[PDB]
């Protein structure tokens, strides 16, 4: 067709949006929608905003449609798809095929529910629903580190929330082996927002949050051993004690501080869980390497070989490389007490990082609506009315044969 | 209304005379349990279907047998936007019948709602509440039909306005 | 949100970033970005011959040629001037930003580039607008074929001029939804006595248009606004395009949001025939 | 493919299977002469049980449900009290025959003698209205 | 005097001789038995063995046997084997579930109705040291539903599925001698048809015989309750009800019959020998000084169908108290004498 | 008589005459427990299940042990799965999570009976029971008609037994009689378990 | 994992279940006269600011708990060491500190009782009394020349900041 078809991916804190054939989405909002709450005559449905709009309406009330990747609020979900479609995308929703995605195990009812909003509400003309971990893995072809297409992986997701250890198999996804870890961007604040309050004075106190995402944002990164860190930073703090500079909300005055150490111990939770969750401490490299021992011994390596990496808490300068080194000595330690206890054909271990990652399952998604095969693999709405909403329960993955 | 509640005490009677069921064997299939008013494989199980109409367009249709009773509704849909609203909202339940359960996934052929109400209901719910509960059910859609032709007139004339007045 | 913007956020998100680097004095990075906008609309953001110093923005109408036959390619040019270059091979109209010569208000140049699509049908609403204004009668109507199977006529007349659409609704049941809305337009002056007069016709087009190769059937439907010298004057043009010329969009998208709304309400209520149901239980 | 398209069960020597109306004028009589009650009483005798015709049967309806419509409101709890048990259930039977073919608000009327009916016969008699097997 | 076992379906029951203990199956696979301690039951026992849901239990007094049939098409003959109940299979050559089953008065046979459409009459067999069975099958043609024995052990009651209730002999001459004459005929042999009702409607969910075996009653889904009086020429009484269908029935004196179903409360019916006339005597279940004290929207105690009815003590010729077990899960024990004085307008009889 | 066995393994229609097997008369089925395991597989992902045919392979196999069974008729199995919800039950997974199984239940062993499902060549089952009698000593047949018994795991599908019933009746009466349904009454055919 | 001492020596001898580690020191006690340029005092401080944040840690042998009771006790000269204002009233206090007596294996306040085998007998206790207090000493006396930087008077915020976590969620104290 002459009109390219509409990707959209909505997580439970943004929801990304635009069409496919561009690499990056066209918009990147808030996934909330704020509201008038104070029985709905007239058009009061229609009164409304979401995203960045929606967080500080002041007669307004703000909710999140989204929780856990999963639609909570099928009311508020569906408005927020009117705006999405008639305000943001500026879409003729008859006139483009839609690209949907969801986390892994999603209900096959909600998919049906997904499906009776954008055919019956929207009308579109096709729908196809892809699961997130899914298309991250097709993004990851866009890496120099392969050569060879595949839907065979361990996908590592990390966003503001939780942290999923995701194995996948064919292009579809071993539901029974998915791990979660109580580690995600937001923890990654706090700590560092505890580091700061016991050194640094002069934040104010109610612009807290501010400074620790400030400093995680900018000045954060993985290092590859904490002692040879904290001592670079005693040898020569000139070079690696950073300064930052805010302004007092009330009193535009202007407060300076150190930023030090948190640098490199923020993201190093991931590593050490230990040093913030007081329930959990399995370091992610032994999450991934439990999850892959979970899976089918004749996957195990495919899954080795190709581990990815999606979303933002993914993307500090050398997670991948600190990840792989130690996934490599924790399955390489396991291969050297077995030889001994007697010789494994060395297993090969490999994260791979790539520049669509912070967004990487809406690149997937674009990548794939472009191409021709996403037209077949779609379920048109005459199928939806002839077969019903239970065609809906699964799509064809595509993309590599 | 003068012929609704005349109607309804009609209709509630006879689904009290239907509900009278009991768990079954199957006499043609071994190890199989089924409700034999849906594969009607004996003759001798299937009571006599009864109809019972208010008018020429609303009525019910109640078809009973020794394990379970299908009721079929033709709800009142004096025009147009009743009619697609209807059928909408129709279709709407049918798709989650999985969780009302007494729900037929499709009407019997000239309704526009079926209930397949069977022994295990019967057993795990009073089957006055189930008789009560089709009662309401044949109330409030109608409530809800007329509810949803106001709210759309409504909003329709604000849409209008909002159009008109800004020229 | 009751009435439909005008402007594209896409263009102007995607240019007021690029301006706002540009003047940082930042190295310009590339742009290239595909998007549509209603009924057919194609549009095409991207550096020409790989130059990113120059940001092109393109817009395709299947159409284009019936808006040219009747004054847009000037229209356009009094707009836009020397941003106007030569059309990219594919589109129609294309506007040509150098990121190392701005104008000192690049937040107006922004929401002129906003408006491509609206400034395109600008063009054949005042040249009818005009007549009406001339006593020039009897001028051949327009008639734009703005969709695949949709068609807008105008038409000048002594005292009034009048725009007529004839669209498509491809859900039988929207056609159900959608006379009940023209039926709000068809009375609105019981709100508005001096707004445009609005009639509608289901399944046939104005008996003027009988005899033309006009449609018929039972998914067409003809909507007429008259509009009166108060909305085709200079004072109000502007606003008076920016609202007809979104009304198709306007009607069809209020259906889609009555069927939303009339879910949540099948949500409720399917939601409390649930709770009674298994109050049924011991 | 083709052999699983019989349904053999329907010889099945295994299965089941079962074991001419009111006077038209002398109904027409009574009903002409304004006695009503009479002109019931005459209509639930000697019905179309075991005739095979669906017609027959259909007569028989067309003659009661004339009858039941030619009633007036206030006249029917009446009518129905001067029948014996049996008359009763025939007549739930008719009631329900009548439901089958609606028009010029016969149902409206036909409501009014299920409710008299069912206050005469109770539930019972709804009951053998669907477990008969030789219906009216 | 209401109890509740469960909320599921008691799906039926069967009480040991001196009442002492009843054995339910609980909408399953199982058979519980439960134990009255002081004034609470305790489950003393769990039969498992059925694959399949179990649809009769009967407990055979003397020799205290349990007989179970389910729909799984077996039958167990369970054996008290010191302080475990011990089963023995029987096969019945039935290829749909079994429906019902009744130890004969003699304890020296058991039948089980089934959707084979056939009655598979059971003994045992010393010299191979096993169970074997007999089929009675013309001219049933669905499920039999209902069985009761006539006190001579020989002639069978038997309710099916179309609409007929059934007289016929079970005489096995292997394990009994011949049957002594009866106002039902001279001649008994091996599945003789003695009896058939006329009816055309209503399915026969329940069947008994009187005390002295003279009258045979049955309830039909066409809410009737019909009485065969042998001697009068098996003249059949019949009682059209107003309200809905009974399932279960029994005697409580020659003349009276106490009966139960879809209402959910038992009701009385009364048999004038001489007019050969069946009447309604009355609901019931009506809604000292400790009484004096002491004194859903159903106003009935059980509070969804009564399936099973049964006499405890007294006999089917001058019962003075019977048991209801129902798909609500409960067991009812009414007691005919106070059912009299709280009822002076109740006759019996 | 004739003994259909059928296990994880495969199933086999072993013929005995008055004394011991036959090998010749004596045929195999490609179709078995395993392979009905890994259809339901297959189902229930065409159901929006994420099930892996190795990972979960033995949590499958436990759903088809407790939910599956043999349609009597297939067109009237695919009536009550279409139109109606008593065929669907509830099934915890060893995480605690639930699925809903519904059609599935005889879907996947119908592949006993129509092999081109999972995609194998040959004829059901039924049919494949219907031709080992068949092409035999014409004077044993109806001995063997009458006295057929089932074994193995793959065999205690409620209805099965009934299902071999309705279509070796459905073979004979053309096959062997041209559609004349007049001598049908006459034909003895039991299958024991 | 935590940073894990590597001076067990087959030679080592021990004093309780903890390694009696040699130390290069001038202080009185038992500990061996360190002749390399490395002892368990240096190993303790250099690997502080990391150990310090873990929770859980593995004793994989005797001179674990050494380093164990010498990261606690570095702990608790941060404490007092936080307070002051010179690298003179430092070295004062940390002299103080070292004298007092801190709770030993076996007692009630010694966090860790199920990890340290206490004094078999008198002289046992008063031979690992006089270690503890001679490990206190040297590394109190060697903590200040890093608290203080050569602007006197003031002890570095990058070591001050660590005066609110605890090792292991334990303190001498
Ligand atoms: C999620 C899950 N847990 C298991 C445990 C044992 C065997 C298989 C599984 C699976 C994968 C199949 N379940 C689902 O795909 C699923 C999806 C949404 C909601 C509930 C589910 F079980």
């Amino acid at each position: 067709g002459r009109l390219p078809a509409c990707v959209v991916d909505c997580g439970t804190g943004y929801t990304k949006l635009g069409y496919a054939g561009n690499t990056e989405p066209q918009f990147i909002i808030p996934s909330c929608i704020a509201i008038k709450e104070s029985v709905m005559k007239g058009v009061d449905d229609l009164d409304f905003f979401i995203g960045d709009e929606a967080i500080e309406k002041p007669t307004y009330a703000t909710k999140w449609p989204i929780r856990h990747g999963i639609v909570e609020d099928w009311d508020l979900m569906e408005r927020f798809m009117e705006q999405v479609i008639f305000k943001y995308l500026r879409a003729e929703p008859e006139d483009h095929y839609f690209l949907l995605t969801e986390p892994p195990l999603n209900t096959p009812e909600n998919r049906e529910y997904t499906a009776e909003i954008m055919f019956e509400s929207f009308n579109v003309p096709g729908l196809y629903i892809a699961v997130q971990a899914v298309l991250a893995l097709a993004a990851s072809w866009t890496s120099r580190q392969v050569g060879e297409r595949t839907l065979t992986g361990t996908v590592i997701d990390s966003g503001d929330g939780v942290t999923h250890v995701i194995p996948v198999a064919e292009g579809y996804v071993i539901g029974s082996c998915i791990k979660h870890i109580p580690i995600a961007g937001r923890d990654i604040t706090y700590f560092i927002q505890q580091l700061l309050r016991d050194r640094e004075v002069g934040i104010p106190p109610e612009q807290s949050l501010e400074t620790a995402k400030a400093v995680k944002e900018r000045y954060s990164y993985v290092c590859p051993d904490l002692v040879k860190e904290f001592n670079k930073y005693d040898t020569d703090g000139s070079k690696w004690i950073k300064q930052y500079t805010g302004i007092n909300a009330i009193s535009k005055k202007e407060f300076s501080i150190d930023v030090g150490y948190e640098r490199f111990l923020g993201p190093e939770i991931f590593f050490h869980p230990e040093f913030a969750n007081p329930d959990f401490t399995q370091p992610i490299s032994e999450v991934v390497d439990e999850v892959i021992q979970n899976c089918p011994i004749d996957v195990r390596r495919p899954l080795y070989k190709n581990i990815v990496l999606s979303g933002g808490s993914t993307m500090f300068r050398d997670f991948g490389r600190r990840l792989q080194r130690d996934l490599k000595r924790t399955v390489d330690a396991r291969l050297k007490l077995s030889e001994e206890l007697s010789k494994p054909k060395p297993i090969d271990v490999q994260v791979i990082t790539h520049h669509m990652q912070r967004y990487a399952v809406w690149f997937g998604g674009s990548m794939l609506a472009s191409t021709p095969e996403f037209y077949q693999v779609c379920h048109t709405k005459k199928d939806y009315e002839e077969i019903g909403p239970s065609i809906c329960r699964h799509n064809p993955v595509f993309g590599v044969m | 209304t003068a012929t609704l509640r005349p109607y309804l005490s009609a209709v509630r009677a006879t689904l009290q005379a239907a509900l009278c069921l009991e768990n079954f064997s199957s006499q043609v299939v071994e190890r199989h349990n089924k409700p034999e008013v849906e594969v009607r494989s004996s003759k001798e199980l299937l009571l006599q279907p009864v109809t019972i109409s208010r008018n020429e367009k609303e009525k019910v249709l109640i078809e009973g047998s020794i394990n379970s009773v299908r009721v079929s509704i033709a709800v009142k849909q004096a025009d147009e936007i009743e009619k697609i609203l209807c059928h909408k909202f129709m279709r709407f339940m049918m798709m989650r019948a999985e969780n009302f359960f007494i729900l037929r996934r499709k009407p019997v052929e000239g309704y526009d709602i079926s209930f397949l109400i069977t022994n295990f209901h019967t057993e795990q719910m009073y089957k006055h509440k189930l008789v009560d509960f089709v009662i309401h059910f044949m109330e409030e859609i109608d409530k809800e039909i007329s509810e949803m032709k106001l709210s759309v007139n409504a909003r329709a004339r604000i849409v209008a306005e909002e159009f008109l007045k800004n020229f | 949100m009751i009435l439909l913007e005008v402007n594209n956020r896409i263009i102007e998100e995607t240019l007021a970033l690029k301006f706002e680097n540009a003047a940082a004095g930042n190295k310009p990075e590339a742009v290239e970005v595909t998007f549509a906008d209603f009924d057919g609309v194609l549009y095409h953001i991207s550096n020409p011959n790989g130059d990113k110093t120059k940001v092109m923005v393109s817009i395709s109408l299947k159409f284009y040629k019936e808006l040219q036959a009747h004054g847009a390619d000037e229209l356009l040019k009094r707009v836009y001037g020397s941003y106007l270059v030569n059309p990219e091979s594919g589109y129609n109209v294309s506007l040509l930003y150098d990121l190392e010569n701005l104008p000192a208000s690049k937040d107006s140049i922004v929401h002129q580039a906003g408006m491509l699509k609206r400034n395109c049908f600008a063009s054949v609403f005042e040249k009818y607008f005009q007549f009406q204004e001339e006593g020039k009668e009897g001028e051949n109507r327009a008639v734009i074929h703005y969709r695949d199977d949709e068609t807008m006529y105008v038409e000048s007349k002594k005292d009034r001029v009048t725009v007529v659409f004839s669209t498509v609704f491809k859900d039988d049941d929207d056609v159900v939804i959608g006379k009940v809305f023209m039926q709000e337009f068809k009375e609105g002056r019981r709100a508005s006595h001096t707004a445009p007069q609005v009639l509608f016709s289901h399944r046939e087009p104005p008996l003027e248009l009988k005899d033309t190769d006009a449609a018929v059937g039972d998914n067409i439907g003809y909507i007429t606004f008259v509009l009166f010298p108060r909305h085709t004057n200079a004072s109000a043009r502007d606003n008076t395009i920016n609202l007809i010329h979104t009304f198709r969009d306007y009607l069809h998208y209020h259906i889609k949001c009555s069927k939303a709304y009339i879910h949540t309400r099948m949500r409720a209520k399917t939601s409390d025939f649930l709770k009674v149901l298994n109050r049924a239980r011991p | 493919a083709r052999f699983r398209k019989v349904d053999v069960g329907e010889y099945d020597e295994n299965k089941f299977v079962d074991e001419a109306g009111p006077d038209e004028g002398e109904v027409d009589s009574c009903l002409r002469q304004g006695n009503m009650t009479a002109a019931l009483q005459a209509a639930l005798k000697n019905p179309p049980i075991n005739t095979k015709s669906q017609a027959v049967k259909d007569r028989a309806g067309s003659i009661v449900l004339k009858v039941l419509i030619s009633f007036k409101a206030n006249d029917i709890e009446k009518a129905v009290q001067s029948l014996d048990k049996n008359g009763v259930d025939l007549l739930m039977k008719y009631i329900y025959k009548g439901f089958e073919s609606p028009s010029d608000n016969s149902s409206a009327v036909l409501l009014q003698w299920h409710e008299k009916a069912l206050a005469a016969g109770g539930v019972g008699s709804i009951v053998r209205v669907l477990t008969a097997r030789k219906t009216v | 005097a209401y109890h509740s076992f469960l909320v599921e379906p008691i799906s039926c029951h069967a009480w040991n001789k001196d009442r002492t203990q009843i054995a339910i199956c609980p909408n399953n696979h199982e058979v519980h038995i439960y134990e009255k301690s002081g004034n609470k039951w305790v489950q003393v026992h769990e039969l498992k063995e059925h694959n399949g849901q179990v649809t009769g239990i009967d407990w055979a007094p003397d020799s205290n046997r349990i007989v179970t049939c389910g729909t799984d098409r077996n039958a167990y003959v369970w054996t008290l084997k010191g302080r475990t109940w011990k089963p023995t299979l029987v096969i019945l050559r039935i290829n749909r579930a079994a429906r019902c089953v009744r130890w004969a008065p003699n304890e020296k046979k058991f039948a089980v109705g089934s959707g084979s459409r056939v009655i598979s009459i059971c003994y045992f067999e010393q010299e191979n040291d096993w169970w074997v069975c007999k089929h009675i099958k013309k001219p049933i043609r669905s499920t039999v539903l209902s069985l009761d024995w006539h006190p001579n052990s020989v002639l069978l009651a038997a309710g099916s599925c179309d609409f007929k209730c059934r007289i016929f002999s079970a005489y096995i001459k292997e394990v009994e001698e011949r049957p002594a004459p009866t106002p039902w005929g001279s001649k008994m042999p091996f599945g003789e048809l003695m009896f058939e009702s006329s009816s055309s409607c209503g399915w026969v969910h329940g069947v008994c015989f009187s005390a002295n075996g003279s009258r045979v009653a049955w309830v039909s889904h066409d809410s009737t309750v019909c009485l065969a009086d042998a001697d009068k020429k098996m003249a059949v009484a019949t009682l059209a009800s107003e309200t809905l269908p009974l399932l279960a029935v029994t005697f409580i004196t020659e003349s009276s019959l106490v009966a139960a179903g879809h209402d959910c409360f038992p009701v009385l019916f009364t048999y004038d020998s001489a007019a050969g006339k069946l009447s309604f005597g009355g609901r019931l279940d009506v809604p000292t000084a400790r009484e004096r004290f002491q004194n859903a929207g159903l106003d009935s105690l059980h509070k969804n169908s009564v399936s099973q009815i049964s006499v405890l003590s007294g006999g089917k010729a001058k019962c003075s108290q019977f048991c209801t077990t129902g798909m609500d899960g409960g067991m009812s024990i009414w007691d005919v004498r106070s059912l009299e004085s709280a009822l002076k307008d109740l006759k019996i009889v | 008589g004739v003994v259909v066995d059928s296990g994880d393994g495969v199933t086999h229609i072993c013929p005995v005459y008055e004394g011991f097997s036959l090998p010749h008369l004596t045929r195999r089925l490609d179709i078995a427990g395993r392979d009905i395991t890994r259809y339901l597989i297959k189902l229930l992902l065409l159901r929006g299940y994420a099930f892996n045919h190795s990972a979960d392979f033995e949590t499958v196999r436990m759903i088809k042990e407790k939910l599956c069974y043999v349609g009597y008729n297939i067109e009237q199995e695919q009536k009550l799965a279409l139109e109606t919800t008593v065929l669907v039950e509830s099934y915890t997974l060893p995480d605690g999570r639930i699925i809903k199984v519904g059609g599935e239940r005889f879907e996947a062993p119908e592949a006993l009976f129509q092999p081109h499902l999972i995609n194998v060549e040959g004829v059901g089952v039924a049919e494949l029971l219907f031709n080992t009698i068949q092409a035999a000593d014409i004077d044993t047949r109806s001995e063997f008609y009458k006295h057929i018994v089932l074994s193995g795991g793959s065999t205690m599908y409620p209805g099965l037994p009934s299902r071999l019933e309705r279509e070796l009746k459905q073979l004979y009466l053309e096959r062997v009689l041209k559609g004349d349904v007049e001598k049908l009454s006459k034909f003895k055919i039991r299958i024991e378990d | 994992p935590a940073y894990h001492s590597s001076l067990m020596d087959p030679d080592t001898k021990l004093i309780g279940n903890m390694a009696l580690l040699p130390i290069r020191s001038q202080f009185k006690g038992p500990a061996p006269r360190e002749t390399k340029d490395t002892d368990i005092v240096d190993e303790a401080i250099y690997y502080f600011k990391a150990n310090v944040f873990f929770k859980n840690y593995e004793i994989k042998n005797e001179a674990d708990r050494t380093l164990i009771y010498i990261t606690l006790y570095i702990s608790e000269c941060l404490k007092k060491l936080q307070k002051c204002n010179s690298k003179s009233q430092g070295e004062k206090e940390m002299y103080t500190l070292g004298i007092t007596n801190f709770p030993i294996p076996g007692e009630p306040g010694f966090p860790l009782n199920a990890i340290y085998a206490k004094p078999a007998n008198k002289q046992e206790d008063e031979v690992m009394r006089a270690y503890l207090q001679q490990l206190r000493q040297e590394t109190g006396l060697r903590l200040c020349e890093k608290v203080f930087d050569p602007q006197n008077d003031k002890p570095s915020k990058w070591w001050t900041c660590f005066v609110k976590r605890q090792f292991m969620n334990k303190s001498l104290s």
